[PDB]
């Protein structure tokens, strides 16, 4: 429930403020809600 | 300022700035103190102390008191700092 | 304006009414007279901003960034009077008497209080045209006086025409031929002036009470603390009120 | 950096007073 | 407060053991000290 | 010149520890010396 | 007042000892003295209750037990024992007054707690920096020069007016 | 008197003989958790820079008021032989009277390292006058033991401090052990018959 | 932008960062972005 | 070469430090060395705690 | 800027004094613990 | 100032050695 609850609410910003996520360069970063990505991209460490 | 010069003429040497020394420095010159010293106080930068009978609302008794100390009055750089407190520098016997 | 002089003095204070300017009503036009004369100036200042270099998203440009006032509304100038003079083409105004300073600190992000002498001090104010209209535009520079004055002393008894001239609690730094030099600049207490730039413009004039209204914008340097710190500078914006005669 | 060791020694010195209290040796007839 | 704690053991420490956390302690001290002074 | 924090970290990380176990030898001694019954158990 | 001028006494952590154990001292009074007459067992049947107590009696004019729980629940921690209790009211203003005489031994030879140097030089390049500690020294230094003159009449201290430190308008 | 100028009479007067005449070698002028050695304080001497001779414009001599070892911070004043004030450095400086800037005062140097050398401008003038209420002025080294500007006590302050307030001390050990010798009998407590 | 959080040795400070905590009390946030009042949940919050 | 901590050295930096090279296989007793100053300087207390300490 | 040495005088006098107490009152427990006679004697 | 705090963990580990050596608990038979 805590796992789910994290990640349903708090990363996708359904009710959370989401996560770091950055460009490739770390130039322009900032916290935003982030859509789960369900393919196999979603094993791509780097995609957040 | 730590070394202000003609600090003299503000108030002991008795020779008066008249840019920058209060107006209690007027009280050791009879006939002065309050409306003929009030009205070098609250007027302008002067360049000498022939300036002082260009104040505007002056009289010919106000010049002729102005005139006997005039060996006394002297015009320096007027400082800033002196200027702003020339009515009321928080000094009281 | 009528509604502020309906009220008492008691109905006034506290609330905080006493702090705000007065609003005009109407777009009309007057024409300033040979002797006329602006009477009750009032300008509060409503945004309040400080220049400071910022990390937006990649770079350091230079921003004016909104501080919070903390001097809490004492901060609006009143009774300001001066008379208008008429040049050939333009209208001019000369700021002589009035409570036309504010000492008025604001708050940055991260903690750094900035104190500054909101003034118009000295203000020669150039119009453009002839009448005040609701496109009418003033504008000029000031005098800044310095934050503090001379006869102000700081923590350790030192200022500028009275106190200490050493720190006096080091007495041993009184000695070679050195001195005190390296802390020449925290005992040397300089009274600085510097120039501030108003720019007002009129949008509501009100003949029949010959009073006239609008906004301003302006900018200008903050507390130096007698020479000791580099100023910054601050830039306001608010409402302005006046009566013409 | 000092008052690191300013708060540490008041904050210290409250926590030995809540042992003093609630820890104490409880008086006791016989 | 419940019943008196039926788990409560005593702990001992003897001297040998005294002598080797004190030798190494001490040793430890000599050997990161100039490291943590660097 | 050296860290000053690292007079801190080497005196504290040898006294502390060093005492906790002075203060663990001692107690075992005087737990030995109660139950032996005389003239040190009180 | 010679000796907050001179040499900042209030500062010195030797006459705070001697404050704690003075203050602490009639506290002890007040709340042993105070105690006591309020835990005092029913003895006499008149409301004046200095009549029932006689000097050669052995029971307890007091109850130590409700005494002990009245201070157990007001403040946490109370005496249970009589003998450490007045041994306490003993030891408090002594040590106060001889912690005071250590310090007092120090302004002899000018040992005085005078200056926060850290303090000291921080205001010296900083000049907002004030404490309440760096305004007590402007307190001294009105002190040391305004009472020196009539204090010291032996060593002719002519100080000028202009000399003397004021703040403004005093 | 033996036919020497001022400048040569100074000039033979020892480093160590000046040295002594200096207020931070005052013990008591240190403080009690100035910690460390006087060398702390203000440095490390290095050289004498001689004796300040203050004159004013018409030419006598004007001494500077020492400090007493009471005061942390004293005025500066200049007296004349008779001890009449002539020159000082105006805390106030408006109705200023007795200023440096107006009596003209000029110090010459005697001896030290600033043998032959005069100051006549107001500036320099009152920045040796605020070193003379010192004592005899010294070149310091305040960057080899980083020091911070505050004396330090003697050895000589150091030990009576010390001293005096074990003999404090142990004058109540006298009292103590000299009343459980006496009493040893009742150190228990007392008999109840 | 060149005195960012990981060159000032912080360490708890990219985790509060990375789950969505920029603002502070003191009116900052990391992204430069000035902010009013964030409330409960700034650095200073968290850590309370 | 510097070997002890009052001339710089940590316990990990710190050494007795050999003799000179210039001395060689040669014996350098203390008394063979005109002052304990021109037995410190040629590395002398090497070859003394290391003859004693081999015996022992 | 403070005196460095103030770190070492303020942290070991606290903890070694009271390192100390929190030695003695142990032992002082120890003891009544092994004249106590059960589990916790040994 | 630090080869004071090398002296005093070398002379201190020294006579913790000693106090091994002479103040040792005696291995003791029955
Ligand atoms: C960790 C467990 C796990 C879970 C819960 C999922 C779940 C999902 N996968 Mg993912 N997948 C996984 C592992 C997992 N996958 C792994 C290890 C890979 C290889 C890197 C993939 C590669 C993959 C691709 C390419 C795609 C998905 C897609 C999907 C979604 C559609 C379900 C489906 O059966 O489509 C079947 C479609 C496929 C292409 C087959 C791949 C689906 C895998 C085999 C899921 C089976 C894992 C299973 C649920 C684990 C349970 C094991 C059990 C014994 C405990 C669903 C959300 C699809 C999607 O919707 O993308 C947006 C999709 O296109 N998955
Ligand atoms: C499961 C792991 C998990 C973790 C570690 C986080 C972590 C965070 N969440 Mg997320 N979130 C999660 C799951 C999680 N979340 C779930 C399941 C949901 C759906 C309910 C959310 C929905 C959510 C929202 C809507 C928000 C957050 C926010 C936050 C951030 C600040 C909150 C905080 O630190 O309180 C830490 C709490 C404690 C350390 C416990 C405190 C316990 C004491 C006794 C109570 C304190 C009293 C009172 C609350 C505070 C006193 C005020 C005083 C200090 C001034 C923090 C990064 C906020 C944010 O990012 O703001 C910038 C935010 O707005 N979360
Ligand atoms: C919170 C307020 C407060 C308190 C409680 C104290 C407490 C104290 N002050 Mg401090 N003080 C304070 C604020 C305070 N101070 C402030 C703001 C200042 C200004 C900085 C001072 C300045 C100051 C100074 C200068 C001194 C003190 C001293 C003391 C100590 C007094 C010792 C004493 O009992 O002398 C009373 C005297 C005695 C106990 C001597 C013996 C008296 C004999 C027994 C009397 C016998 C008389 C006999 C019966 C004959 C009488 C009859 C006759 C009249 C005919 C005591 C610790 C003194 C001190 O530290 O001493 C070590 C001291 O010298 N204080
Ligand atoms: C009779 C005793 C005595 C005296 C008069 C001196 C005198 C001196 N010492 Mg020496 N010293 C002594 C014993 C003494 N020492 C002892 C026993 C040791 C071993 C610990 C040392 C180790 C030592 C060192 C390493 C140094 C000195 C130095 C000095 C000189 C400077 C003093 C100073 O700045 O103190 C500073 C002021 C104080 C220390 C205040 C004293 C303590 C006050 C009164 C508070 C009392 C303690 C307090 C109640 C407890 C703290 C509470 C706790 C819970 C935190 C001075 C000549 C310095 C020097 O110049 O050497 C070249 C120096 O570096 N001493
Ligand atoms: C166990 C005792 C002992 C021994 C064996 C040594 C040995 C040595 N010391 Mg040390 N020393 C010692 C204790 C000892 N020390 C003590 C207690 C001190 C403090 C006082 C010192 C202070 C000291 C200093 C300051 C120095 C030495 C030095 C030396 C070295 C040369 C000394 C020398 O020339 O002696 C003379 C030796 C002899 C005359 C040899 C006697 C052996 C006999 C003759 C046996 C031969 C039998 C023969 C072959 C049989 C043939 C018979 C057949 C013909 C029939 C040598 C390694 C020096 C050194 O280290 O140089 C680098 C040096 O500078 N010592
Ligand atoms: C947390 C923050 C931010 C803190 C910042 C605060 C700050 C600025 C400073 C605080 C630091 C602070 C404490 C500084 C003080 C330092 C200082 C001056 C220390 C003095 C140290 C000292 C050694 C002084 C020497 C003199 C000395 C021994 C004094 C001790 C005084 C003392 C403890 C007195 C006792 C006080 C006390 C409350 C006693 C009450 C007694 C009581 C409970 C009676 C109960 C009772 C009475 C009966 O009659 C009977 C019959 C029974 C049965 C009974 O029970
Ligand atoms: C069921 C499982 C669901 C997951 C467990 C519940 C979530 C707990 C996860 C940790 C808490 C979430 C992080 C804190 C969020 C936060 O900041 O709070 C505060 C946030 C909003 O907080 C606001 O944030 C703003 C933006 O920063 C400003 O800072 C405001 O000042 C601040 O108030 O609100 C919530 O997310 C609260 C929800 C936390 C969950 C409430 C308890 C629910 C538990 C009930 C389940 C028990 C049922 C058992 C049945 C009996
Ligand atoms: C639940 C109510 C939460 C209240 C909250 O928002 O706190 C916001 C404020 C700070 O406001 C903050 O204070 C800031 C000013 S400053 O940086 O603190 O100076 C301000 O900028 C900011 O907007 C404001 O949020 O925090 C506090 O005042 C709470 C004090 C902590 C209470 C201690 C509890 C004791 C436990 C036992
Ligand atoms: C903030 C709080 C921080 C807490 C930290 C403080 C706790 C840390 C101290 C605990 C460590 C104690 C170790 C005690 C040591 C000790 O008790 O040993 C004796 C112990 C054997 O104990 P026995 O089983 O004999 O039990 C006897 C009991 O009385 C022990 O309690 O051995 C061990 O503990 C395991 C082997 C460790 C062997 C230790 C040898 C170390 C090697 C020495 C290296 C130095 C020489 C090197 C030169 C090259
Ligand atoms: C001016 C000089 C200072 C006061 C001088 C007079 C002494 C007070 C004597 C009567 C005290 C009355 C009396 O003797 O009370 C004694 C009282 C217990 O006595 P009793 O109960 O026997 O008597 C009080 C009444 O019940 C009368 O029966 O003790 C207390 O518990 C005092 C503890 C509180 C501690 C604070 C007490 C201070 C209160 C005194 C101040 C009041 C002045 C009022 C005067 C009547
Ligand atoms: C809001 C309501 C709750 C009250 C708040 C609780 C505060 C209670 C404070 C207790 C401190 C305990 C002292 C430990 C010592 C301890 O626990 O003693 C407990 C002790 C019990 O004594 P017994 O008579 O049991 O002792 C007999 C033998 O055991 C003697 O050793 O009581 C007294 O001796 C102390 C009574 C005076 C208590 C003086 C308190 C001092 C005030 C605090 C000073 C520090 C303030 C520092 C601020 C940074
Ligand atoms: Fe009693």
């Amino acid at each position: 429930l805590l796992c789910f609850g994290f990640g349903a609410f708090h990363v996708t910003g359904l009710f959370g403020p989401g996560i770091w996520v950055s460009d490739a360069y770390g130039i322009t970063g900032k916290v935003q809600p982030v859509a789960p990505a369900w393919g196999a991209d979603g094993f791509n460490p780097f995609n957040p | 300022v730590i070394d202000y010069e003609n600090i003299g003429y503000l108030g002991g040497s008795s020779i008066v700035d008249i840019n920058n020394a209060n107006v209690r420095a007027y009280l050791k010159m009879p006939g002065m103190y309050p409306t003929v010293a009030g009205k070098i106080v609250s007027h302008g930068p002067y360049s000498g102390v022939a300036d002082l009978y260009k104040i505007p609302g002056l009289s010919s008794a106000e010049a002729d008191v102005i005139k006997k100390y005039e060996s006394r009055l002297t015009a320096k750089t007027p400082s800033p700092d002196y200027v702003i407190d020339r009515i009321n520098n928080g000094l009281y016997r | 304006k009528s509604q502020i002089n309906e009220l008492s003095y008691l109905q006034v204070k506290g609330t905080g009414l006493a702090n705000r300017c007065a609003e005009v009503v109407g777009e009309d036009s007057i024409k300033p007279k040979p002797g006329a004369k602006l009477v009750d100036m009032c300008i509060e200042p409503k945004a309040w901003a400080v220049e400071e270099e910022v990390g937006k998203a990649g770079k350091t440009e230079k921003k004016f960034v909104n501080s919070k006032v903390m001097t809490r509304q004492t901060y609006t100038l009143d009774a300001i009077e001066g008379p208008i003079t008429v040049d050939g083409g333009k209208i001019t105004f000369n700021e002589k008497e009035g409570i036309d300073y504010a000492a008025t600190t604001v708050q940055l992000p991260g903690g750094e209080r900035v104190p500054f002498l909101f003034t118009v001090k000295d203000l020669v104010a150039k119009g453009n045209g002839d009448t005040f209209k609701p496109g009418f535009q003033m504008g000029g520079d000031f005098n800044t006086p310095s934050y503090r004055t001379g006869l102000f002393l700081d923590p350790k008894g030192r200022g500028g025409t009275t106190g200490y001239d050493m720190a006096v609690a080091l007495p041993a730094l009184q000695l070679g031929e050195e001195g005190d030099a390296e802390l020449f600049g925290e005992n040397n207490k300089v009274f600085d002036i510097t120039q501030g730039r108003i720019e007002m413009e009129v949008n509501k004039v009100n003949a029949e009470d010959s009073e006239i209204g609008g906004v301003f914008v302006a900018t200008q340097l903050s507390d130096t603390d007698m020479g000791s710190k580099t100023p910054k500078k601050v830039l306001t914006k608010g409402i302005f009120y006046a009566k013409v005669d | 950096m000092e008052a690191l060791v300013y708060t540490f020694l008041l904050i210290g010195t409250l926590m030995v007073i809540f042992f003093a209290v609630f820890f104490r040796e409880t008086p006791r007839i016989l | 407060m419940t019943g008196p704690n039926p788990n409560k053991q005593a702990v001992e420490l003897n001297r040998t053991s005294l002598y080797w956390g004190l030798l190494l302690i001490f040793v430890l001290a000599v050997l990161f000290s100039s490291y943590f002074f660097n | 010149e050296v860290q000053f924090g690292a007079y801190l970290a080497v005196l504290l990380g040898t006294f502390l520890p060093a005492l906790f176990l002075v203060n663990l030898f001692i107690q075992t001694e005087a737990r030995k010396a109660g139950k032996a019954g005389g003239q040190d158990s009180d | 007042l010679f000796l907050q001028g001179f040499h900042n006494w209030t500062l010195n952590p030797f006459h705070m000892m001697g404050v704690a154990g003075i203050l602490g001292g009639a506290l002890l009074c007040a709340i042993h003295g105070a105690t006591v007459e309020n835990t005092l067992f029913e003895d006499g049947d008149a409301a004046n209750t200095f009549r029932a107590f006689t000097p050669t009696q052995s029971e307890e004019t007091y109850s130590m037990v409700t005494a002990n729980r009245f201070w157990s629940q007001i403040f946490g921690v109370a005496f249970s024992n009589k003998r450490w209790l007045h041994f306490f009211m003993l030891f408090v203003p002594v040590t106060g007054l001889w912690t005071s005489s250590i310090g007092i031994v120090g302004l002899a030879l000018n040992l005085r707690a005078y200056d926060f140097v850290s303090q000291e030089l921080r205001a010296a390049e900083d000049p907002e920096f004030e404490t309440f500690y760096t305004k007590n020294h402007l307190l001294d230094e009105g002190i040391r020069a305004w009472m020196a003159a009539q204090d010291q009449p032996h060593e002719n201290f002519v100080f000028p007016e202009e000399v003397l430190p004021r703040g403004n308008a005093l | 008197s033996e036919g020497l100028s001022e400048s040569q009479a100074w000039s033979r007067i020892p480093d160590k003989l000046a040295f002594y005449d200096y207020i931070g070698n005052n013990p008591a002028k240190g403080g009690l958790f100035r910690a460390g050695p006087m060398n702390k304080g203000d440095g490390i001497a290095e050289a004498w820079l001689g004796h300040p001779i203050f004159r004013d414009k018409e030419g006598r001599e004007l001494t500077v008021r020492r400090m007493p070892a009471f005061f942390e911070t004293f005025p500066v004043i200049l007296v004349d032989k008779d001890g009449i004030i002539r020159a000082d450095i105006p805390f106030r400086r408006a109705e200023s009277k007795y200023s440096i800037e107006q009596v003209g005062v000029t110090v010459d140097f005697y001896g030290g390292k600033l043998n032959g050398q005069t100051f006549k401008d107001a500036p320099t003038v009152k920045k040796f006058a605020r070193k003379a209420q010192l004592g005899e002025v010294f070149e310091f080294d305040r960057t080899s033991l980083e020091s911070d500007g505050v004396f330090r006590s003697s050895p000589r302050g150091w030990y009576t401090y010390g001293h005096a307030n074990f003999a404090l001390l142990f004058f109540f050990g006298h009292l103590w052990h000299g009343g459980r010798t006496i009493f040893r009998d009742v150190f228990t407590g007392i008999g109840a018959e | 932008v060149l005195n960012p959080m990981w060159r000032q040795g912080m360490f708890v400070m990219p985790f509060m960062t990375r789950l969505g905590i920029t603002d502070s009390w003191g009116g900052w946030s990391i992204t430069g972005e000035s902010v009013s009042n964030p409330g409960i949940w700034s650095f200073e919050g968290v850590a309370l | 070469v510097a070997g002890s901590l009052l001339y710089g050295n940590n316990i990990i930096s710190g050494a007795v430090v050999p003799s000179s090279n210039a001395i060689g296989m040669h014996f350098y007793p203390i008394w063979e060395a005109a002052s304990i100053d021109e037995w410190l300087y040629n590395g002398g207390p090497y070859q003394l705690i290391v003859l004693h300490f081999l015996l022992g």
